RNA sequence: CCUACGCCGGCAGGCGCGGGUAACCCGUUGAACCCCAUUCGUGAUGGGGAUCGGGGAUUGCAAUUAUUCCCCAUGAACGA
């Protein structure tokens, strides 16, 4: 467990962080041609209190919200939100019929995959679970655009080899690369 | 202490509702034109002890205190704790409030933006005036 | 159950930092299964540790 | 008949004059409990309360203090008052009885009798002092 | 036995010899007493009706700790922490006018005169004074 | 939310101020601030006037420290 | 011998500086 | 003789754990009438375990940035601690300080051991000074998060989660996160 | 030009009067935090002082885009 009550709040209301969130949110929306320019169902993952959440029902989009952290939803609950919010973790699947969405979109939040504390099986075994079942929840031709903190280059080739074995295509879209203070990781995949 | 019991919750002076449990020397703060050094140069001639609250006062001491407070030279608080020295008009070394602190700040720039001088078109537009490095700032409050 | 236990030795720090210092266990219930641990921080020889439990042992091999 | 010591931390300088007195302790005329750092008073009271005042029964003790900062100079103050008793007892009084009280001090605290090895030290070129250096930026 | 000034509580013997300056009563008072900071480094006013009169009583007594120190050691001894702003902290030093004024009203008292030696220092009235109500607040430490 | 404490007195506030203070094991500025709603300004100036109703110990006194104790 | 004391201690201080 | 702060005893002092024992230094010799001791410590290795108890917890509080080097206001913050927590019982409060550390310190803990990417943690034991030196930390943070904003000073804040602590409490944030090092010691094993 | 001392300035500063071409004279280089008492009492509050309106005084050919310093009044954001 990672968050509280205390620290749920503090990052929904510091200023910085909903500038950046909502920055990399626009990004995301932008590299997801699939909603872009057209109406869409999307699944947030990792939707913490809703601040990627609230950027996707301003261009009139639909949505459901999953997050593992009860603090960030309660702190949620209280914003006024469109979506659907729910309690869950993404590593066990992705827990609705197949075909259910156009689109699924991660602000800052898959990197958690590679961690080893929560469950008992293997990170390896939760990021092939993930992925497998979030390509078979997303509509054919679907897309999936997720924004992410790696902690090192064989994260990312890891990330990228189970994404792949699940039968994504796409690649990495690396913003300001050459500013390892400001650059952001853009997972930028779609469903066959 | 004790239990004052001509004790008002509201006060009203000079059209501001003020907090009259908080500290006599730092509710007088509270309006427009009174900082803190002012309402104690205040009180210490206006006769009133420290030691009690702003909602534990006669009207007497109410009606001493507007006296001083509007006669500020009259009572020995001398021409520089006033809020403005030497007027375009008149030049009276006069303590200005709330509502003329307000009038009088309208005044200048008002003055100021039909003198068509480098201040006036500044105050009118809503920028720095003190020549500042916004290099780097100019965040806050900018669209 | 809770089982206190004396320290021999240090025998490296195994680990990716040096992080986890070795140690040779023998028990205070004065039986001789002198079992090898590990610990997250500084032991000198002779102290004695608070083992949560004897069966889960260090890696042999 | 007078005994003339000093103790010494990173500025701080303790001069004490000792002779056959009164049990006299004037620190440039004021007592032990007038130094505003209080607290540290019972630090400053450590030379009395662990050998009792009977062993400073007749001893007029001089203290005139120097440089330092308020905590340097009470550790100063208690440097020089311990080195004080002991060297007059050295001087004037046996070996053993000397010895003795030299070993109730260290045993206790070496720090009240030896000096103190380490100062501000001085600095090498490249930084704001000697060991961190200035910094830089990337990209 | 003679008492020393230097053998008290310092600050007790200052609310002490406040005391004994506010029954004395004879001294020329400024009118600025209720007007004004100690100095530019400092931001409100101070809580102390009597405030002229323990600030006497402190400054004859530093002036009793050493002599030789003129207006501009009065100044610079009582000084401070100037926070600029955001701007961060300076030493600032005291009000010339208030201290001089101070050590001039003292001077009223024959309690400080002014040497040869350019500063001013206490009178032998002053330090008789001084050891008396030393001896007051001594019989006050070492008798309560 | 909201801490903005008693800043006076009251009937029930002093009736237990009175009452309630000397059976605490334990006499604090903040603790007596801290049960009934009440700042430590007021708080701090009623123990120094139970200081001057004589029921209740003095034991540590400093700046902004000072103790004092429930008797016997 | 106050005074001397005095000059003992300025010494003492000198010695000290210089170490 | 030799008391804490003039009056408190040090000989009524008794420590429950053998496996803690020698690393708090507090029965004998090494009673002393203040925490300010102003001699090194950190020399080598261990040296900082034959250092007394209320030093560890008064050079241990100056921890946060604006009070990094104002240790006589933690001298007298250890002070009022001390008085509090004698009013509030009554008993001898370095009793309540050593049965605070024994009962706040973990007794098996997490370590990532594999690669930069492998979060497979292996709850191990814990070393005993650095049980030392985790609960020391835990009682001074859960005075610091409990004393940010409050009408309480921080040495009520210190003196009453050192009491909670040393009854074990629900209350205290050190057997909290004592009692999260041990639950996540149960998950990863 | 570093200043001491005195006088006149509620505060920045003026005026008179020496030492110092320098471990000397500033200089014992008399500092800040710290401490001991007072007030405040957990809230945008006396925290934070930004953002400005009136003045006042120096630096200088020249302060208007605030040179700097001072005195009222203004009190935003900021809840680690």
């Amino acid at each position: 467990l990672f968050y509280d009550e205390t620290e749920a709040r503090k990052y929904v209301r510091n200023s910085r962080m909903i500038d950046i969130q909502t920055r990399m949110a626009g990004r995301a929306l932008e590299l997801l041609y699939l909603p872009e320019n057209k109406p869409c169902y999307l699944l947030d993952i990792g939707c913490g209190t809703g601040l990627s959440g609230s950027y996707l029902s301003d261009e009139g989009h639909y949505w459901v919200g999953l997050d593992i952290s009860p603090a960030m939803l309660d702190e949620a609950v209280d914003r006024e939100i469109e979506g659907d919010l729910l309690l869950g973790d993404m590593g066990q699947g992705i827990p609705f019929k197949p075909g259910t969405f156009d689109g699924c979109i991660s602000i800052s939040a898959v990197q958690w995959l590679c961690n080893a504390n929560k469950k008992s099986e293997n990170p390896a075994k939760r990021l092939y679970c993930f992925f497998a079942s979030l390509f078979s929840v997303l509509v054919r031709g679907s897309r999936a655009v997720l924004q992410l903190y790696p902690e090192n280059s064989e994260q990312l080739e890891l990330i990228t080899t189970q994404a792949t074995k699940a039968g994504f295509s796409g690649g990495m879209v690396v913003d300001y690369p050459n500013s390892a203070k400001a650059k952001k990781f853009y997972l930028c995949l779609f469903s066959g | 202490l004790v239990i004052p019991e001509k004790f008002q919750h509201i006060l009203r002076v000079l059209n501001t509702n003020i907090d009259g449990r908080r500290k006599i020397a730092f509710a007088i703060t509270a309006i427009k034109g009174v900082g803190r050094r002012y309402a104690h140069v205040v009180l210490r001639k206006a006769d009133i002890d420290l030691t009690k609250r702003a909602g534990e006062l006669t009207e007497d001491e109410v009606e001493r205190v507007i006296t001083i407070m509007q006669n500020p030279r009259q009572y020995k608080i001398p021409d520089w704790f006033l809020n403005r020295q030497k007027d375009v008009k008149d030049g009276k070394y006069s303590q200005v409030l709330a509502n003329g602190l307000d009038n009088k700040l309208r005044e200048d720039l008002e003055r100021l933006k039909k003198i068509r001088a480098h201040r006036g078109l500044r105050h009118f537009w809503g920028l720095r005036v003190r020549g500042q490095h916004t290099k780097t700032t100019g965040r806050r409050g900018r669209t | 159950p809770i089982k206190l236990a004396r320290v021999t030795k240090v025998l490296g720090r195994t680990g990716s930092q040096g992080q986890c210092t070795q140690v040779r266990v023998e028990f205070m219930d004065d039986t001789s299964r002198s079992i090898i641990r590990n610990v997250k921080g500084p032991v000198r020889e002779g102290d004695v540790l608070t083992l949560l439990e004897s069966e889960r042992e260090a890696r042999r091999l | 008949q007078s005994v003339q010591v000093f103790g010494r931390k990173k500025t701080a300088t303790a001069v004490a004059h000792c002779k056959r007195g009164n049990g006299l302790i004037k620190v440039n005329g004021r007592p032990l409990e007038m130094i505003e750092p209080r607290t540290l008073q019972y630090k400053l009271l450590e030379p009395v309360l662990l050998l009792g005042k009977e062993r400073f029964a007749g001893v007029d003790i001089r203290v005139r203090v120097k440089g330092g900062g308020h905590v340097a100079q009470i550790y100063a103050i208690r440097q020089s008052i311990s080195k004080a008793l002991v060297a007059y007892y050295q001087k004037y009084v046996d070996e053993a009885s000397k010895k003795e009280i030299k070993d109730i001090l260290i045993q206790y605290d070496r720090t009240l009798l030896v000096a103190d090895p380490r100062r501000c030290e001085s600095k090498k070129f490249g930084g704001p002092g000697a060991r961190a250096r200035y910094q830089k930026s990337y990209r | 036995p003679g008492v020393t000034v230097k053998d008290v509580n310092q600050q007790e013997f200052v609310r002490a010899l406040a005391a004994f300056l506010k029954k004395s009563g004879k001294l020329k008072v400024p009118e600025w007493v209720d007007t004004v900071k100690l100095a530019k480094h400092k931001e409100l006013a101070p809580y102390d009706e009597n405030w002229f009169y323990t600030r006497a009583a402190s400054t004859a007594r530093h002036l009793y700790l050493r002599g030789g120190a003129g207006v501009g050691s009065m100044t610079k001894i009582y000084g401070g922490r100037q926070r600029n702003g955001v701007m961060p902290s300076h030493f600032s030093r005291g009000s010339k006018s208030v201290a001089r004024r101070v050590l001039q009203a003292l001077e009223g008292l024959k309690m400080v005169e002014k040497d040869q030696d350019g500063g001013r220092k206490l009178t032998p009235q002053g330090q008789r004074d001084l050891d008396r109500i030393a001896g007051q607040v001594a019989a006050a430490n070492k008798k309560h | 939310d909201k801490l903005n404490n008693l800043v006076l007195f009251d009937k029930a506030t002093y009736d237990k101020l009175c009452k309630e203070v000397p059976n605490y094991k334990l006499i604090t500025p903040a603790v007596v601030s801290e049960r009934l709603k009440i700042r430590g300004s007021l708080a701090r100036a009623a123990l120094q006037e139970l200081l001057s109703k004589g029921l209740i110990k003095l034991v540590s006194k400093h700046r902004a420290q000072v103790i004092y104790t429930r008797n016997t | 011998a106050a005074a001397a004391a005095a000059a003992a201690a300025a010494a003492a201080a000198a010695a000290a500086a210089a170490a | 003789d030799i008391k804490l702060f003039g009056k408190w005893s040090t000989d009524d002092v008794q420590i429950n754990d053998i496996s803690l024992q020698d690393y708090i230094a507090v029965k004998e010799k090494y009673a002393k009438y203040l925490p300010h001791s102003a001699g090194r410590y950190a020399a080598k290795r261990f040296r900082k375990a034959q250092c007394p108890i209320v030093e560890r917890l008064t050079n241990s509080m100056m921890m946060h940035g604006r009070n990094n080097g104002k240790k006589l206001m933690t001298v007298r913050i250890v002070k009022h601690a001390f008085e509090i927590i004698h009013l509030l019982t009554g008993e001898n409060p370095l009793q309540v300080l050593v049965n605070a550390i024994i009962n706040s310190g973990p007794r098996e803990d997490s370590t990532r051991i594999g690669r930069a990417g492998t979060v497979r943690r292996q709850a191990v034991d814990v070393s005993p000074l650095r049980r030392v030196n985790q609960a020391i930390w835990l009682l001074c943070t859960g005075a610091r998060e409990a004393a940010f904003r409050n009408i309480k000073t921080i040495a009520e804040c210190l003196a009453d989660e050192l009491i909670n602590a040393a009854k074990g409490s629900s209350n205290s944030y050190a057997i909290k996160k004592k009692d999260e090092l041990e639950r996540v010691a149960k998950s990863n094993r």
